[PDB]
């Protein structure tokens, strides 16, 4: 689980249109789009989405 | 940059005065007969509202 | 390292008992002072009150004529009854009686698995002359603080509308408190001893209860061991 | 600044410590009204935002 | 809503519970008996300049506060009559200092000035009486026990 | 007149004894004011007013609440608390919270459908309350424009 | 309310001022249970086709729905009754505004009451799990009702 | 009612900006994300 | 939903604990759409009938859906706006909201009937302000100034006074110590007493560099309580803060430096921890009550005895024409004062020092181990000043006319004090009541015209374009300084170019991010006047630019450009319009 | 002094003031109000007469 | 009476620093019975070794300094303290220390017997300047029992007349400090379950996974005459 998500804040700093990435991402994940690459661990893919950020990946 | 030409957003609104033609622009029939009721049959009278 | 053991069990009665500890080394009578004292306190085999089919009831909160309180309260002396059975599962207990006089622990069908231990303990009386009561309490065994309202979700298909769901309270135990002091053994510089002062209304043994508790602890650290 | 050493003050009998900026942003508003003195376009006594 | 020693005993600025109806109570008295129109009469037990008679009186609102009264804190002794020459008594509704040749009643018992949610709490002259206010809601509230010990 | 009476025979005067703390057996440091007491428990049975609701059904005529202090309760949700999502920095339940949440009949219709098959996203839609006032200025003569 | 044993300690956590330590104890020996009788009614019949029956049964439902409605259209007295179980079935006449046409025409050959009645019961509210106890009934004055 | 008036006697055109005005009718406010709309709204709006 | 808040201790600050069923009621709608996602469910009607059975299937995917859900807990009637903040529920077995301790003191509650509501986030949008921007661990700032969110108020703190606590009596004390993991472990099996003065080999970080702690060898003393604490200290925190007395807001700003200089989540690792030594000291520090532990002055009774002949003194001399009767009340009044603040030198050395234990020597004086002094130390919840006119006299009352009292009370409530006195203190209850009780109403309506006139006032531009401001000054009436600088400019950006006791050398350029390090230097340097800009010179139209506000904000950086001020601001004055009658 | 019931259980009585006045029915006000009000009463006591 | 079997143990493991033992199910105070059960046995009784009798060569005073080490002599000693050692067929054995260079005096200078197991011969007894500085000291690890106290159990040397030993509290324990958490687990269709997640953390002496195993053996061998 995590504590903080400061890190995520850092890697993208609009912190509202990174609200609007994830969103269109976890549409990827749910109607068609692309399949999860991180093997998800029982945190929803909003939760997946917030762990591509402080990886930085995709954006 | 240049934005989009296609909708993607809500907009401002604009709050004046309009002509009765601009009105008359979405009316889609006469009423006629006032009575709503066909008073017999528990039905909608037509050429009513 | 001298065995960790129990000397004779400090008996004043059959009900209470408070078990003596000799061989305890350093800060034992703590460690099984509570080790024992919570599965002592809680998860104990009973035996209590789960279903009653009294005759007259309209409903289990009804007046019958010769009772001073409830039917349902007749139910709620039955809720701590002292019966102590030998290996049944499940038990029917029938309880008639007509007569001016105190429904007693003894008016019962004494069944040959059903031993309660005091007789005298009356549920409710049965004052009028020409009246009169015929029920049977289904009591079976089972552990803990489980009540029929965790269970009323389901009916359980009942046509004779008589068997009223009441709460099965588990808890032979009522007291029990571990005090400690300096024990002397032949051979040991210093030990400590045991003393787990532990009440039973009288359906458990003393040391078949101190066997039962140990026993699950055993059973509870069984897949605790794998690595 | 008299104001925010006034009001301060009812919240130094309070043992309070406010960002200043807050109790100006109430005192903004207050203001909004700029009474156009001088003859000019609007009016002379028009007062506007 | 204030409180004053002219409702010692008939009414209770004490007992007023709390919530929707608070503050606009101020409750009747065990003692209290409504007159034949309005008013109340509150006992009081007549003292005849040394002598106090057993004698209880019916005084009104107006005559309460026209009498010299004393408190139900006012020792007597061996005989019922006061032991000291001096006592603490309501003149118009005031506390004061008055002589013994003076002092025209005593409060009868120690009750006589209290209702049911006053006098059921003990000690009432040690715990304040806001908290009577409070308790004052809590009493008509009191939770059925089976088994009442 | 208390202590006259606690020395007839032999009587703790101090109902402030030592305590055995049951836990393991020691003892506590200055003996405690211990003794029996008398509690007053209120009608005030939480099982009168914890009738738990959040999602059943609404109004038919509009978007009328239904619902007493007792049975059918829920948290009323006004105009002063819609300025408290006002006051907070997360303008997105502020969204939600007067559009989707809190306003459309359709909005949360339209929505649960598809939350009960999961998608972690919504769309606003057109506001019932928006096309009352709308059509009434039209009886006037006023004109809606969204262009481009 | 009840007297006993009450001590004053504070414990860091389990009793600020109002917060009140209790043990087991109390709840479990009912030294302390309080009683709840709650009453529900129905209204009655009349309607602009006909009369209406307490039911006198419980049209297509499970098991259960049966185990416990007699035909007097009452829930045994002493069952479980609990959640949202049936406990008064009412009988309902559908009426001109409801019929279909697939349907009709049976009620105009066949019989009478075969049909056109329906089933709009009463249950237990959200909040109650207790026993059904006192059923006190009233039929039809002047034109006696069924076998009630 | 006169608030309604006061500017319709002229033809104040607010074209609905803010917060209250997008709470009663359930949109964005310029704030936060609904700015960055707003913004991009700003170049797309009495222009072309 | 609605629901009550608890105790439920093991819980992490950056979790809340939800209770099984209720959470179930409220989740429903996503375990729906997990189920047919992941291969369990056929259709929305087949889940719910899962949902119906209590089915193990759905319990397994309870624990997904609930163990990572950014929720918000949010309170209706909050005047501000930090009272809406978010937590992570975990399946706890209660029937209430357990919640961390730490977090209380910005709810301003306790764990006694605090009526809350949790809000579930139906979408990411929700999800991710919640543990971004509403997240405890994540805002521990207030827009007043440095408040640090999380903070020990409690007997949570008594119970560090507990581990720094410093008597003579000891085992241990004088032997020697190079670490403070044994230390902890000498406890653990409770040895050497946590009061025991012992010498301390400490290694003290330091950040003075570019990206880099300089840190330094230090040789101090001190008890093991100490010695314990330091052991989960980031090393962004100076040793020189963590030795002191310890109290409530020492040991505030104890985490406000430890912010301010390394930064967040040090912090927060940080507060868990702490919370669970802390509560374990309060435990072993039961401050009973109740008879048995009030005392009573021997000063107390002979000072009210000279005053008592001494006021039959004044009596007489007016009985002899030396006052007038107006005089004789007033002179009284000052001399049972006189009493009152004498009382005071009495109760006070008594309880901070009677207490005396030999050790290592011969007996020494150590603070008093009554829980009234440690209570008026650090502090959790009460005045000790109220405290003061319990175990001494009340002193004196408001009268049913509204003056004040010409007959003090001379009792004191460690005895049961007379009928009449307190009846006229009956009258003091009344008024107290009455009060806070209509006031609050009011004041809620007064916030209301607030945010009436300032929701207008929201971020929109960037920069503005004026070069005034306002004349920001440590306003010093009277004697030592009252309203500081560094509480006034502290998150807001420079009006322009301040000076140091030196010219041509600027301490902070006209633009600068004015945070605690800047502060520092308004602090360590002869300046009086630091001009700041605010809203109110604001050359921004329709709103306020970034560059004109500053940083202020849930975060410590550049403000959101769509921050709406004006309306926490409104909130950020009604909040202690509160506390105004 | 001790009727039938007192025989099994009785209340320490503690009085500061010799009482010559004795407690009468504690809900005096309100029960004989409602005898007062449904009865037979040939003059007009205050209740369904007045 | 109902028998639920453990299900579901989370071995998790670090390897080195500790582990959270996770397990279900755990009834109405199981969670506790046993939570409590290995805290006592972890703090009270266990076999640990580490240095407790240490002799320089005479001047043992408690605040003072041999000139070749900057520290002081006291501490030295309290880095003996934590020497973790381990011996398992010998009471008490004494070694010896020589060590004379550039450097610090490592653990790894020392005789290694046979029964003297360092784990960490990382662990520097005393820092030892530039030069040659004979440095000698008669370290001795003595075998224990979870943490007693080497303040009271001061052995016969030449500690009564003089004043030469400096014998300091020997940690015996193979543990640091016990934790536990206990939240709500289930059982497929059961009520309330307490789910039992110790966390254990050792000082370097015993891997994590068989001092949870040492200790389970033990609290059986005090149910030996039990169950």
């Amino acid at each position: 689980a995590r504590v903080t998500v400061q890190d995520a804040v850092e890697k993208i700093g609009n912190r509202f249109d990174l609200v609007l990435v994830a969103a269109r991402r976890a549409r990827q994940m749910q109607v068609g789009g692309k399949d999860p690459l991180v093997p998800e661990e029982n945190d929803k893919t909003t939760v997946i989405a917030l762990r591509e950020i402080e990886e930085g990946l995709i954006n | 940059l240049k934005a989009q030409t296609k909708t993607e957003e809500f907009d401002a609104i604009k709050i004046a005065l309009a002509s009765p033609d601009m009105i008359r622009s979405w009316s889609f029939g006469e009423v006629k007969k006032p009575e709503t009721i066909n008073y017999r049959t528990f039905k909608p009278e037509r050429d009513g509202l | 390292f001298l065995k960790p053991r129990l000397v004779d069990i400090e008996q004043v009665s059959s009900t209470h008992a408070k078990v003596t500890l000799e061989p305890l080394e350093r800060g034992f009578g703590h460690t099984l002072g509570n080790a024992l004292r919570r599965i002592l306190l809680s998860s104990m085999p009973g035996c209590a009150v789960t279903e009653v089919e009294i005759d007259g009831v309209l409903h289990e909160y009804s007046t019958k004529e010769g009772v001073q309180e409830d039917i349902l309260e007749i139910l709620l002396n039955l809720k701590g009854l002292a019966v102590r059975v030998q290996g049944k599962d499940e038990v029917i207990l029938t309880l008639n009686k007509s007569g001016i006089g105190p429904v007693t622990a003894a008016d019962i069908t004494h069944d040959g698995d059903v031993e309660i231990v005091k007789p005298q303990h009356v549920i409710c009386h049965l004052t009028d002359e020409n009246a009169s009561i015929s029920m049977r309490i289904k009591v079976q065994r089972g552990r803990g603080y489980v009540p029929a309202s965790t269970r009323i979700h389901s009916e359980e298909d009942e046509r004779p509308i008589g068997r009223l769901l009441v709460d099965a309270c588990y808890s032979p135990v009522e007291r029990i408190a571990y005090n400690v002091e300096a024990a002397r053994v032949e051979q040991r510089t210093d030990l400590d001893k045991l003393v787990i002062e532990m009440e039973t209304n009288g359906t458990i043994d003393p040391e078949e209860a101190i066997r039962r508790a140990a026993t699950i602890l055993a059973e509870q650290l069984e897949a605790f061991v794998d690595l | 600044r008299y104001i925010v050493n006034e009001v301060q003050d009812v919240y130094r009998l309070q043992g309070v410590k406010i960002n200043d900026k807050h109790i100006e942003v109430i005192v903004r508003q207050m203001l909004r009204k700029a009474t156009i003195v001088n003859a000019g376009s609007s009016d002379f006594l028009e007062g506007e935002q | 809503r204030d409180v004053h020693p002219t409702h010692y005993g008939r009414v209770c600025p004490i007992e007023t519970p709390e919530g929707p109806n608070i503050g606009l109570i101020n409750s009747l008295s065990v003692y209290a008996q409504t007159n034949e129109y309005g008013f109340l009469e509150t006992p009081y037990r007549k003292v005849t300049d040394g002598v106090v008679t057993d004698e209880i009186h019916y005084l009104s609102a107006i005559e309460e506060g026209n009498y010299v009264i004393a408190q139900a804190n006012s020792n007597l002794d061996e005989e019922g009559h006061f032991v000291e020459d001096l006592v603490t008594c309501r003149s118009k509704g005031e506390s004061s200092l008055f002589s013994r040749d003076q002092v025209d009643y005593m409060d009868v018992s120690t009750q006589q000035v209290v209702s049911v949610g006053a006098s059921l709490i003990p000690f009432l002259e040690h715990d304040d009486a806001n908290r009577a206010l409070m308790g004052a809601n809590m009493q008509r509230q009191a939770v059925p026990t089976l088994r009442a010990d | 007149e208390i202590k006259e009476l606690l020395k007839l025979g032999d009587l703790p005067t101090s109902g402030q004894i030592r305590l055995y703390d049951g836990r393991t057996g020691e003892q506590f440091e200055r003996p405690v004011t211990v003794g029996y007491m008398y509690m007053l428990k209120l009608n005030h049975l939480v099982d009168d007013k914890m009738h738990a609701r959040s999602t059943g059904s609404y109004s038919l005529v509009t978007q009328q609440p239904l619902g007493g202090k007792a049975q059918f309760g829920g948290q009323r949700f006004g105009e002063m608390e819609v300025w408290a999502l006002e006051a907070y920095g997360a303008a997105y339940t502020l969204q939600e919270m007067l559009t989707v949440k809190s306003d459309d009949v359709n909005g949360r219709t339209k929505m649960y459908k598809n939350i009960v098959d999961g998608n972690h996203q919504m769309e606003p839609g057109m506001p019932e309350s928006f096309n009352v006032l709308l059509k009434e200025i039209r009886s006037l003569g006023i004109n809606i424009e969204l262009e481009d | 309310g009840q007297n006993m044993r009450v001590a004053f300690m504070p414990w860091n956590g389990y009793n600020f001022e109002d917060s009140i330590l209790v043990s087991e104890r109390v709840v479990q020996e009912d030294r302390f249970t309080t009683i709840h009788i709650q009453e529900l009614a129905c209204v009655s019949r009349d309607t602009k086709l006909g009369p209406e029956e307490i039911t006198a049964d419980i049209p297509n439902v499970g098991e259960a729905a049966l185990s416990k409605l007699d035909e007097s259209g009452i829930v045994y007295i002493g069952a479980e009754v609990t959640g949202g179980d049936i406990l008064v079935g009412k009988v309902t006449p559908k009426g001109e505004t409801q019929l279909t046409p697939e349907e009709k025409l049976l009620r105009a050959i066949f019989g009478e009451k075969a049909s056109d009645v329906k089933d709009s019961s009463l249950r237990v509210p959200n909040g109650v799990s207790g026993t059904v106890i006192d059923v006190q009934v009233f039929t039809r004055d002047g034109v006696e009702k069924d076998k009630r | 009612t006169r608030v309604l008036t006061e500017a319709a006697v002229a033809g104040k055109r607010d074209e609905l900006r803010g917060l209250k005005e997008n709470v009663i009718v359930g949109r964005l406010i310029p704030a936060g994300t609904g700015y960055a709309y707003h913004q991009d709204r700003m170049r797309r709006r009495a222009a072309g | 939903g609605r629901s009550v808040i608890t105790v439920g201790p093991y819980l992490r600050l950056h979790q809340c604990g939800l209770p099984k069923k209720m959470a179930l009621e409220l989740f429903k709608p996503f375990i729906y759409g997990k189920l047919e996602l992941r291969g369990l469910a056929t259709t929305i009607k087949a889940a719910k009938k899962m949902v119906e059975r209590e089915e193990a299937v759905v319990w397994d995917i309870l624990d997904e859906v609930i163990r990572e859900h950014p929720v918000l807990l949010n309170r209706a009637p909050t005047l501000h706006r930090l009272g809406i903040q978010a937590f992570e529920p975990v399946l706890i077995e209660g029937k209430a909201i357990q919640l961390h301790p730490l977090v209380c003191a910005a709810y301003n509650a306790d764990f006694d009937g605090d009526q809350m509501a949790v809000h579930v986030p139906l979408t990411l949008e929700a999800q991710l302000e919640a543990r971004a921007l509403m997240m405890s661990t994540n805002n521990i700032l207030s827009p007043a100034n440095g408040e640090p969110i999380i903070v020990p108020s409690q007997d949570v703190v008594l119970g560090l006074y507990y581990m720094t606590r410093d008597c003579v009596n000891a085992k241990g004390e004088g032997m020697v110590l190079t670490g403070p993991k044994e230390a902890e472990r000498l406890y653990r099996s409770g040895l050497a007493s946590l009061h025991a003065r012992v010498k301390v080999r400490i290694t003290e970080y330091e950040k003075d560099a570019n990206g880099e702690l300089v840190a330094k060898t230090s040789l101090k003393d001190t008890t093991v309580g100490r010695a314990i604490l330091w052991m989960i200290v980031p090393k962004g925190l100076p040793y020189s803060i963590v030795n002191q007395a310890l109290g409530k807001k020492a040991i505030s700003k104890m985490l406000n430096t430890c912010y301010r200089i390394l930064g967040l989540k040090p912090t927060v690792i940080f507060a868990d921890q702490i919370m669970y030594t802390g509560f374990a000291y309060a435990a072993r520090s039961g401050a009973s009550v109740g008879i048995d532990d009030m005392v009573i002055p021997e000063k107390k009774h002979e000072i009210i005895s000279e005053a008592e002949a001494e006021v039959a003194e004044i009596q007489e001399q007016f009985q002899s024409g030396l006052v007038t009767a107006g005089e004789r009340y007033n002179k009284v009044i000052d001399i049972w004062a006189a009493a009152n603040d004498r009382v005071s030198k009495a109760m006070m050395d008594n309880l901070q020092t009677e207490t005396v234990i030999n050790r290592d020597g011969q007996e020494e004086k150590q603070v008093s181990f009554n829980s009234i002094y440690m209570m008026a130390d650090s502090g959790a919840r009460g005045s000790a000043a109220q405290i003061r006119q319990l175990a001494g006299m009340r002193g004196l009352m408001a009268k049913p006319d509204g003056s004040i009292i010409e007959t003090p009370i001379t009792a004191n409530f460690r005895e049961g004090l007379n009928v009449l006195q307190y009846f006229i203190s009956t009258h003091g209850a009344r008024k107290g009541l009455a009060d806070t009780a209509l006031k609050t109403a009011n004041s809620g309506y007064l916030t209301r015209r607030l945010v009436d006139v300032a929701q207008d006032l929201v971020v929109t531009e960037d920069d503005c374009g004026t070069h005034e401001g306002i004349m920001m000054t440590p306003v010093i009436e009277g004697g030592d300084v009252k309203e500081p600088l560094r509480d006034r400019v502290l998150g807001r950006v420079t009006a322009e170019d301040v000076l140091k006791p030196g010219t041509a050398d600027i301490l902070v350029p006209r633009n600068t991010l004015l945070h605690e390090q800047w502060c520092d230097l308004l602090e360590e340097n002869s300046v009086d006047a630091v001009k700041v800009r605010s809203v109110v010179s604001c050359d921004t139209d329709f709103g306020v630019c970034a560059h004109c506000y500053g940083r202020d904000l849930a975060r410590g950086h550049i403000i959101n450009k769509g921050e709406a001020i004006g309306v926490i601001a409104a909130q950020s004055i009604g909040e202690p319009g509160t506390q105004l009658t | 002094v001790y009727s039938y019931t007192e025989k099994k259980r009785i209340r320490k009585d503690f009085g500061k003031r010799p009482q010559v006045l004795d407690v009468p029915y504690l809900l005096s006000i309100q029960l004989d109000s409602f005898q007062k009000f449904i009865e037979q009463d040939p003059e007009g006591q205050y209740g369904l007469e007045a």
